[PDB]
RNA sequence: GGAGAGGUA
């Protein structure tokens, strides 16, 4: 059940919940989105194919010809990854598309072909994606984070009464397309209805209604019920709808069927309607006074005169009734109006409308959209048409249509990408309906309304907006005549597309530099989910409602991991199990709960579908049958939590740890800390500098191996086999027999990247973790990268910590560090810096790098060879010469002050047309030799593998072991053999061997060509020389090392070992933290971790003692078994009886430094098992032992706490911060000292400090500090003279910056000057 | 190029960059005196370079500036002694980045250190608000002579002890020395060597160090106090006190003139602050600073000896927590059942649930605290007794080092009710402390709360910065610029009352402000103070014993000087014990003092007299009603409860038409309900008896005959 | 010199 390579170190595991869904690949959302971006998708709906088929074909205006698209293709990358990183050129791929120009015949009818021509036009360079998921742009590999932008569709939002100061809400409805112009409807405080387009001036909506060719009566018939009045012999017997009487009173006596149904002044009861319907009344005689305040429905005309008695949509008057009766209009249609059921919100807008016909409405729209430019008959209609209904300028995506139809209770989840009359009408209907009470506003933080937009989609859209320009250019080109000699090369230009894509990839707000000082930093940076960028919300003007955690975040976006400071809640990180839906929403997994059984089938649910069901959370006890042992089970029904019955549930979470991000899943005992302190813990875990030799963490959360192998650093095997020859640089695996293809036998070979700089100057290299003869299996780990150990993440070191105040040296948060921590050299970190030197081509001729420079003794030149470049391996120090350059008339590069280290690599590039000096030729020859030797070695490795395969297949059916060795290998592959498929295999292998020979003999030539060629370079440079320094930053008082629970601190002293507290056994502790920091900053996780680590190291020490004296396996087997036992029904169940009796010995060997312990975040080890484990060793169960002071030698009372804690050394050194300046450079426009450490700049005496100095009586110091120390040029020259001459004084003068202000303000018309 | 932060005015014209500067990280180094700070060798040799050149040329070791620059560049061993020679008495300025108040930038002497981090004395961290978790500080050097003298005589750290905002000391021993002292001045009921007698402090010290007596055990020891109650003459008086060897050892540190009872209690944080304040107010300045340094040293030493560590067994969960929570659960269930049957409404169910959960939370907190603070039961050489507990967490919390009782409640008892984002309170509290584990949902809710807190701090500080910048730009031009304006108008300073107790007494509102019109003792015509004297502590005592009530005090809002205020009108400097010096910028310090705390703020029946005393009414226009009580017909009627002395002690607002049991000048029993009224509806109260005639009261067009229907009496509505 | 991104207090 346990792999061989997994028996090196079995991590004792706590926890009780049986995992049911192992963590997925942690980089899916990148390697899959970009995978879909570039693929042959015949369905034509993903990636480039969609864009091409969307913009093409292109039809000319006449149109006598058109240009249509056929297919595309991606060429071979010019340079592989390593060369691109070395030189600084994008790891790109040419893009070749097979356009096709077709020419019709003018005289012949529309549709005919005179001749059609096509060719493969080049256009663009799309960067590719490395295996890990990081692009390389200019030797500065970057990563693109995903965006979280609000989805296209429709939203009925509202303002919470923050306008008009009347406490009256104002609902509004917005239609957001995926690409085009928006649309808004709003309610004025006077219950009007205003359209608004792209946030321009307001408009009454009725005009946009008329734009679709609608008449007044049409609108009214669309938006209202009609009450009918019947002019009869007796004053308007009226046809009544029963539902009207609901919620209204009677102004008269409703009496019909010879029965007084109700009198006036009485509110109408449901009983009244019930009796009316029982009597089945259809008509009621109504007094004429009721029609006093009504409004006609449709216009009514006089039959004889042909005139209009009363236009539609106007009130009624008694004389109007008289005219109606005179005209004999029997049926009169009027509006159905009420103050709560059917507000007449349309008629009022009609009245506000100053327009009546289609032309005038279109003209109004045209004038609003384009101020000035008097409209024409066609301009307005063309504007409207191509604004809102042309597929080329307005487009709801498929997601848009789906969301839209889901928000209007439709049935179809697919339709057109444009609007239509019914869409706008339905939106207006729904908005009015909301105003009347039915329906509900929609909040905006719902994760069912925000869409993840990964790298593929954004790049595709940038490519499309690139294509639009060339489309316009070619359309206007074809509009011209003279098409008899065109080709699809001159009209298509490669510059626009390349610019449009390159600018996005290289300089955007979402393609950012990838911090690379860990495996964890990379993994947690590729999963980032930003909300800023184009189309998102600005950093500094974002409200507060956005930053909070919505209840829908549970299981999709981690709630505790977020960069604090200026932007909280905008850079939230993705959760562990969260997937991306088909459209782009965020899904999370759940376990289907049938009638009463918790099954194992899992469904991925979206943010909206969760709001309906009932989900019982993860830690609900069940016993071997899916039956919930308890009967009142906790659940999250819909945006809230409760307790429900054992049968009402419908889903149960997957695992306890699907709520947290990957970054915060490594904290042990996470459930005990506070929230913000765990937040700081994670954000500081992301910055741990890799150390000199990594060490496993004694107390992990079992989520290490996944992060280690799912990042790219470790060299994970691909086909299990047997190690054939390991080495400090490469590895070779003979593949097992099963996992081998029929032909192309070969053997797997791995190359390991030795010391090469990361992006933060921390060296990354790989070390083998196997030896000869060791079997390995698919997916196993072979080469450990930076901060890894047998393939499990290990960022810092585990050290012995004691909690107690110590002579104030750990006063606030400081840390007292024993001297063993530096004597054993277990925190020193290696840094690699790159220093460049260029030979510009300037006036007075160019300058060179000759080894001779003026006025310097040979001593400083001892380290430069005859050419002028330092030797590889020289041990430079602060203030030295690396390359000697000359002032053309001394610009030699020099080591930055304060840094030490050794030069480990030199490179030189020379522009074509310049002869190459001696050193460059030497390096080129060295590289030639190295490449040839490497290729020869690998070739013979593969050849030996092939012949081993052949010998394997020959001995089957006709073995002559003696014969094979007699005739050498060179003549084996034609020996006789019986007739069967075996001969076929022999032929195939021989063919493979010849092919391999050819492959090598040409690849060598390719590498020679790549090396010996010239180098592209920027204009003006002749040659660039780069030198790499390696430094060992060891440790100083001032560094900043921190734990995993946000207990950062600045190391404060390095005590000699004889002064540190030591327990009665004699082992002095190695840290002394400050106990005062726990209670106020509630994080007990560190204390519990300390106790657990103490127990683990106790067990390790017992095993180490047992092995020191020779103890046979009889005892180690027993003890290790009993140790792996002693849980509270744990799920580990590791059985030692099955081990090979020598893997037991090796397991003991790897456990002698402590038994690793696991603790899933929210299902961890409680107190009782910690106590039991402690008692397994002979340690005191209380957890606190009695120490002894170092100096006095007397005992501390109050027994203190000592244990083992995992600590990281953060990347905030002291020697990158400490800085000083006395008299350096000076800015140009305003004479003030420069700023920053790069330049030798000085600090800033900010405004608030000036206030502070004024608060004292201090006046002289302030005056000098902003007159003679920074600005007044003559003042400071004389100050320097005086100081040198030992006579302290000053000559103030006037600041230069003030003169700058004076001139600048005088540059306007203002005349400002100084008076007498 | 002029507007905005990037414009000249706010970028290159008000605050410039500056030469002769440096920046680094800070560490503690608690071996420093109060008036010096560490300085790395490299920064020292780079900042002071011109002075090194000057000394080298004076001494003739380099006859030019190029040779001297070479010698400095490769630092022949000679330059180090020269550098030490230059540093001897040359102060530097240390500054932190967000420097809010005047104490943010302070002078120091430098002491060279073979490191790369600026060592900072641990007492001033409170003034800087500088944790040691990576804060960076900047160093400047003053060049000219007047700048050096200004640094030494205005900003040297031993001259800023009292905060300008208020007289309170600002170098209070902060968080660890306080724990050490508190653990030092205690007493176990039965420790080693209890009951013997000693011949003075040093004898006790020797006894403890030899290990024959524990650090705290009751013991009689003879002590010689000093009292300078005479005219500046110290008088020694000996006695035989009964204290604990810890306190006797501590007494060896304090200066001469302080009563022994000042180091006899448990010495929390507040006690140490008060001790420093009294020492300063009795013995000038220099003894206070040296005493503070010695306090820090002894505190650190004995805290280290204590070995006060924190463990997981020192978080005791009260044994009744489960029963309390189960009973509360059943109580919730019964109300849930009630509302299931419709007997109650949703709002009342919700409110009752919240109330009973609050009651359960309070009961759990109380039970935990009671089982925590006194669990120690130890025999007193007889049978049994109990004392204040030594549980580490309690010892840290009570002393005042770190964390109030709220954090202890969250660590041991249930952690209250958590609020969802939109201000609502979740009906289901978190019933799990941190010693036990929070499950998923509880942690989710706590996460929301924490994120709200973080975002609020960010926005709040962002806004407070703008507030202070506005304030300092309206008062920047004001400078006390005379000696005495010569006026008589002031304001009436009185203790503040809110309806309940005194939120602020009189003695803390006129401490250090000159009088306007001489007060007359309540022996009226007895002039107690002159009219233009500074009300320092002694006069404050005289006011207190005579129970003065309201004082006319000259205030800076009415001073008649033009283009500035006069010395007397302002008062006492409040940052050093004497009247304000002529020619001082006060507007800026006032603005900064108001703006500094701006980040610690938050962004979003019947009268029951509770003290025996006479009752007085102000602005009474009343009559006697039918019940013999007093019915008021005026709005500004206010009632003051005055003690037997004749000094007001309580105040209450009397609504119009409120009935009062008493009249005027009676005596009220404590807890007596003295008045009542109908705050809901307003009456048409009349003044005298008689018939009431509805004049111009006509049904139909002026009023409505809305006759009462449930009873049937006469009713008509205007 | 100016922009954009990330980070620390
Ligand atoms: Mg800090
Ligand atoms: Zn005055």
């Amino acid at each position: 059940v346990y792999s061989y390579t997994e028996k090196k170190r079995i991590r004792k595991d706590f926890g009780k919940r049986p995992q049911v869904l192992d963590v997925p690949y942690l980089l899916s959302i990148q390697l899959d989105s970009f995978q879909k971006f570039i693929e042959q998708d015949p369905e034509g709906q993903y990636g480039l194919e969609a864009a091409f088929r969307s913009v093409f074909p292109i039809q000319s205006y006449s149109g006598n010809s058109e240009l249509q698209y056929v297919s595309y293709r991606l060429g071979e990358p010019v340079f592989d990854v390593q060369e691109c990183q070395i030189r600084g050129v994008t790891y790109s791929a040419p893009l070749r598309v097979k356009l096709r120009l077709v020419i019709y015949e003018r005289e012949a009818p529309e549709g005919t072909v005179k001749d059609i021509k096509e060719q493969e036009v080049y256009m663009g360079e799309i960067p590719l994606m490395t295996d890990n998921g990081t692009f390389v742009i200019n030797g500065t590999e970057r990563v693109i984070v995903s965006q979280l932008h609000r989805s296209p569709g429709v939203f009925f939002d509202s303002d919470k009464g923050k306008t008009h100061s009347s406490g009256k809400v104002l609902y509004n409805a917005r239609i957001i397309p995926y690409r085009g112009s928006w649309l808004d409807f709003e309610f004025d405080p006077k219950d009007n209805l205003f359209v608004r387009i792209d946030r321009r001036r307001k408009l009454p909506a009725t005009i946009i209604l008329r734009a679709l060719n609608y008449t007044t009566e049409q609108i009214l018939d669309l938006f209202f019920e009609k009450v009918i009045f019947e002019i009869r012999d007796n004053k308007l017997q009226m046809e009544l709808v029963p539902e009207r009487l609901r919620g209204e009173t009677a102004s008269f006596d409703i009496e019909a069927n010879g029965k007084v149904y109700v009198e006036k002044g009485r509110r109408i009861t449901a009983r009244h309607i019930r009796q009316l319907e029982k009597d089945d009344v259809k008509l009621i005689e109504v007094p004429v006074e009721y029609i006093a305040g009504k409004v006609v429905a449709k216009d009514y005309i006089d039959e004889s005169t042909g005139e209009l008695i009363c236009a539609a949509n106007m009130e009624l008057s008694l004389d109007l009734l008289a005219k109606l009766s005179q005209s004999g209009h029997k049926r009169i249609e009027t509006l159905f109006t009420n103050d709560l059921d059917h507000g007449p919100y349309i008629s009022e807008t009609l009245r506000v409308d100053p327009t009546n016909d289609r032309l005038s409405a279109l003209v109004e729209i045209y004038r609003m959209m384009r101020p000035g430019e008097p409209p024409t008959r066609e301009a307005a209609e063309s504007l409207f048409e191509n604004l809102f209904f042309s597929e080329d300028r307005y487009d709801l995506s498929a997601v848009g249509r789906m969301k839209f139809n889901r928000s209007l209770l439709r049935e179809e989840i697919e339709g057109s990408g444009i609007l239509s009359k019914d869409d706008i009408i339905d939106v207006m209907k729904k908005l009015i309906d909301i105003r009347n009470g039915k329906g509900e506003v929609d909040d905006i933080d719902h994760l069912g309304n925000r869409r993840i937009r990964s790298v593929g989609e954004m790049a595709e859209n940038q490519f499309r907006v690139g294509l639009v320009r060339v489309e316009r250019a070619v359309k206007e080109r074809l509009s011209l005549g003279d098409l008899d000699t065109l080709m699809p090369q001159d009209m298509i230009n490669a510059k626009p597309i390349s610019a449009a894509v390159k600018e996005f990839f290289g300089s955007s707000q979402l393609s950012q530099f990838m911090d690379q000082n860990n495996p964890l930093s990379e993994i947690t940076h590729k999963r980032r989910i930003s909300a800023l960028g184009p189309g998102g919300l600005t950093r500094e003007r974002a409200g507060f409602e956005v930053r909070d955690v919505h209840p829908t975040h549970y299981g999709r976006v981690c709630p505790i991991e977020t960069p604090e400071g200026p932007n909280i809640g905008l850079i939230n990180s993705l959760s562990v199990y969260a997937q991306t839906n088909e459209y782009g929403f965020l899904e999370t997994p759940y376990r289907k709960v049938t009638d009463g059984v918790v099954t194992d089938e899992i469904h991925y649910l979206s943010a909206i579908e969760e709001g309906n069901y009932v989900i019982a959370q993860a830690n609900s006890n069940l016993d071997e049958e899916g039956h919930f042992v308890e009967d009142l089970v906790t659940c999250r029904s819909k945006g809230e939590s409760s307790l429900f019955s054992r049968d009402q549930v419908d889903y149960m979470d997957v695992s306890t740890q699907q709520v947290v991000s990957v970054g915060a899943s490594l904290i042990p005992f996470l459930e005990h800390d506070d929230a913000n302190r765990a937040l700081m813990g994670a954000n500081m875990q992301r910055q741990a500098v890799p150390t000199l030799r990594a060490d496993k963490p004694l107390v992990g959360t079992g989520m290490e191996r996944a992060v280690a192998v799912d990042s790219g650093v470790t060299a994970v095997a691909k086909r299990g086999g047997v190690v054939q020859y390991v080495d400090a640089s490469r590895i070779v695996i003979k593949v097992n027999e099963d996992e081998m293809y029929p032909g192309e036998a070969g053997i797997d070979i791995y190359n390991l990247t030795k010391y090469t700089r990361s992006n933060q100057n921390t060296c990354i290299n790989q070390m083998p973790c196997v030896s000869l003869g060791e079997p390995v299996e698919r997916g196993d780990v072979l080469a450990d990268g930076p901060s890894t150990d047998l393939g499990e993440l290990a960022l810092g070191q585990n050290m012995r910590v004691a909690f107690m105040p110590w002579n104030g040296y750990n006063f606030e948060d400081s840390i007292l560090v024993s001297e063993r921590v530096v004597q054993e050299d277990r925190f020193t970190t290696i840094h690699i810096q790159e220093l460049a030197c260029v030979s510009r081509d300037t006036k007075l001729g160019p300058e060179e790098i000759t080894a001779d420079i003026p006025n310097v003794g040979e001593a400083a030149l001892s380290k430069l060879d005859e050419s002028g470049i330092v030797y590889i391996g020289a041990e430079v120090t602060g203030g030295d010469i690396l390359v000697g350059k000359v002032t053309p008339k001394d610009s030699s590069l020099r080591v930055p002050n304060g840094v030490s280290g050794t030069v480990i690599d030199v490179q030189v590039f020379t522009r074509d047309g310049v002869e190459k000096d001696k050193r460059a030729l030497e390096i080129e020859e060295m590289q030639l030799k190295q490449a040839k030797k490497d290729l020869s070695e690998e070739l013979q490795i593969l050849e030996a593998g092939l012949f081993s395969r052949i010998r394997a297949v020959l001995v089957a059916g006709g073995v002559e072991a003696e014969k094979l060795d007699k005739l050498p290998r060179d003549r084996w592959l034609e020996l006789g053999l019986t007739d069967e498929e075996k001969q076929n295999q022999l032929e195939q292998l021989a063919e493979q061997y010849d092919e391999l020979k050819h492959e090598f003999e040409k690849k060598l030539e390719a590498k020679r060509r790549k090396i010996t060629q010239g180098d592209d370079l920027a204009p003006g440079v002749l040659k660039i020389v780069k030198v790499y320094l390696a430094v060992k930053r060891r440790i100083q008082p001032g560094d900043k090392m921190a734990g995993r629970h946000g207990n950062k601190g600045v190391i404060s002293k390095i005590n000699p070992i004889e002064d540190m507290p030591y327990d009665e056994n004699g082992t002095p502790v190695d840290i002394v933290l400050n106990p005062l920091g726990v209670p106020s900053r509630m994080n007990i996780g560190q204390i519990l971790e300390t106790h657990l680590g103490m127990a683990a190291k106790g067990i390790g020490d017992k095993i180490n003692a047992m092995l020191k004296q020779q103890q046979e396996v009889a005892k180690l087997r027993e003890f290790i078994q009993r140790a792996y036992d002693l849980g509270a029904d744990v799920r580990q169940k590791v059985d030692l009886s099955t081990f090979s009796d020598e893997e037991v010995m090796r397991l003991a060997e790897n456990l002698r430094k402590g038994m690793p312990i696991a603790t899933p975040v929210f299902d961890g080890a409680k107190e009782a098992e910690i106590k039991e484990l402690l008692k397994l060793g002979d340690l005191p169960t209380s957890g606190q032992i009695r120490l002894y002071d170092g100096r006095t030698g007397e005992q501390f009372e109050r027994p203190v706490t000592v244990g083992y804690m995992y600590m990281l050394k953060l990347n905030h050194l002291v020697d990158d911060k400490m800085h000083a300046r006395s008299t350096g450079s000076y800015s140009l426009v305003t004479q003030q000292p420069l700023g920053g450490k790069a330049q030798f700049g000085g600090q800033r005496f900010g405004e608030m400090e000036v206030w502070a100095l004024e608060a004292y009586g201090a006046a002289y110091t302030l005056q000098e500090m902003l007159t003679v120390k920074s600005d007044d040029v003559n003042g400071r020259t004389k100050m320097y003279k005086n100081i040198v001459d030992g006579n302290h004084q000053m000559e103030p003068g006037m600041p230069e910056s003030f003169n700058v202000l004076l001139k600048e303000i005088r540059s306007l018309g203002i005349n400002i000057e100084l008076e007498d | 190029m002029i507007k905005g932060k990037q414009g000249r005015f706010r970028q290159n014209l008000l605050g410039k960059r500056v030469d002769y500067s440096g920046r680094s990280v800070i560490t503690v180094g608690p071996y420093l005196r109060l008036h010096q700070c560490g300085l790395p060798k490299k920064m020292a040799l780079e900042l002071f370079k011109p002075f090194i050149y000057g000394k080298l040329e004076l001494r003739g070791l380099a006859t030019t500036i190029k040779a001297a620059k070479k010698m400095v560049e490769r630092e022949e061993a000679v330059v180090w002694d020269i550098l030490d020679e230059v540093i001897r008495e040359h102060p530097v300025l240390l500054n932190r980045a967000p420097t809010l108040h005047r104490l943010g930038i302070q002078a120091f002497e430098p002491v060279l250190i073979e490191g790369k981090a600026i060592q900072l004395h641990p007492l001033v961290c409170a003034a800087y608000n500088a944790d040691f978790d990576g804060d960076q500080m900047a160093v400047h050097v003053p060049l000219t002579l007047e700048a050096q003298l200004e640094a030494r005589a205005l900003m040297m750290s031993t001259n800023n002890i009292l905060s300008p905002a208020n007289g309170e000391p600002i170098i209070v021993p902060s968080q660890d020395v306080v724990l050490g002292l508190y653990y030092m001045t205690r007493d176990c009921v039965n420790a080693k060597g209890e009951g013997m007698v000693l011949t003075g402090p040093k004898e006790a010290e020797r006894l403890y160090r030899s290990g024959l007596a524990s650090l705290h055990a009751r013991v009689k020891v003879r002590i010689t106090e000093y009292e300078k109650d005479a005219n500046g003459e110290l008088v020694a008086k000996t006695s035989l006190k009964d204290t604990t060897v810890g306190r006797a050892i501590l007494w060896m540190i304090v200066p001469k003139g302080l009563p022994y009872s000042i180091v006899n209690q448990a010495l929390g944080k507040k006690a140490i602050s008060k001790m420093l304040n009294t020492c300063y107010r009795i013995l000038g300045l220099k003894p206070t600073v040296i005493f503070a340094d010695q306090i820090m040293y002894t505190g650190f030493a004995y805290a280290a000896r204590s070995g006060a560590s924190v463990g997981i067994d020192d978080m005791v969960i009260p044994e009744k927590k489960h029963e309390i929570i189960s009973e509360a659960e059943a109580e919730v269930a019964e109300i849930q059942e009630q509302f299931q049957s419709g007997l109650v409404t949703a709002g009342e169910r919700y409110n009752k649930v919240i109330d009973i959960w609050a009651a359960a939370n309070d009961r759990v907190s109380k039970a935990m605290m009671d089982n925590l603070q006194t669990e120690t039961v130890i025999n007193r050489d007889g049978q049994e007794e109990k004392q204040v507990s030594f549980n580490s967490i309690y010892m840290m919390a009570d002393s005042g080092a770190r964390g109030s009782a709220a954090q202890i409640r969250q660590l041991a008892g249930m952690r209250g009710l958590m609020a969802k984002p939109d201000g609502s309170i979740i009906e289901t509290p978190i019933t799990a402390n941190f010693r036990e584990g929070l499950n998923v949902l509880q942690y989710f809710i706590s996460t929301h709360g924490a994120r709200k807190g973080l975002a609020d701090t960010a926005l709040k500080t962002a806004n407070s910065g703008y507030l202070t910048r506005r304030l300092v730009d309206v008062a920047q031009d004001l400078v006390v610029t005379e000696d005495d304006c010569g006026t008589h108008e002031g304001i009436m300073m009185t203790p503040v009352i809110e309806g309940g107790d005194v939120k602020e007494p009189l003695r803390d509102r006129v401490l250090g402000r000159v009088t306007a019109e001489d007060v007359l003792k309540p022996g009226t015509a007895d002039i107690l103070v002159p009219r233009n004297t500074l009300l320092h502590e002694q006069w404050c005592d005289l006011l207190e014993e005579n129970s003065v009530d309201a004082v006319k005090v000259r205030s800076v809002v009415s001073c008649d000087t033009d283009f500035g205020v006069c010395a007397h009108c302002y008062g006492r400097d409040l940052a050093r014990g004497h009247i304000i010096n002529k020619g001082e910028a006060i507007g800026v310090i006032a603005a900064q003092s108001i703006g500094e705390p701006g980040t610690q703020l938050t962004m979003r029946s019947s009268i029951q007299v509770k003290n025996k005393g006479s009752i007085k009414l102000s602005n009474v226009k009343s009559v006697v009603n039918s019940s013999g009580k007093l019915v008021i017909t005026s709005r500004n009627t206010e009632l003051k409860l005055i003690d037997e002395f004749g000094r007001t002690k309580e105040s209450y607002k009397v609504p119009y038409g409120a009935v009062l049991a008493k009249g005027d000048g009676e005596q009220v029993a404590g807890g007596e309900t003295v008045a009542n009224w109908d705050p809901h509806t307003m009456p048409v109260i009349t003044e005298v008896s008689g018939f009431v005639r509805f004049t111009d009261m006509i049904d139909g067009q002026t009023i409505t005959r809305q006759t009462d229907e449930l009873t049937g009496l006469s009713s008509l509505v205007v």
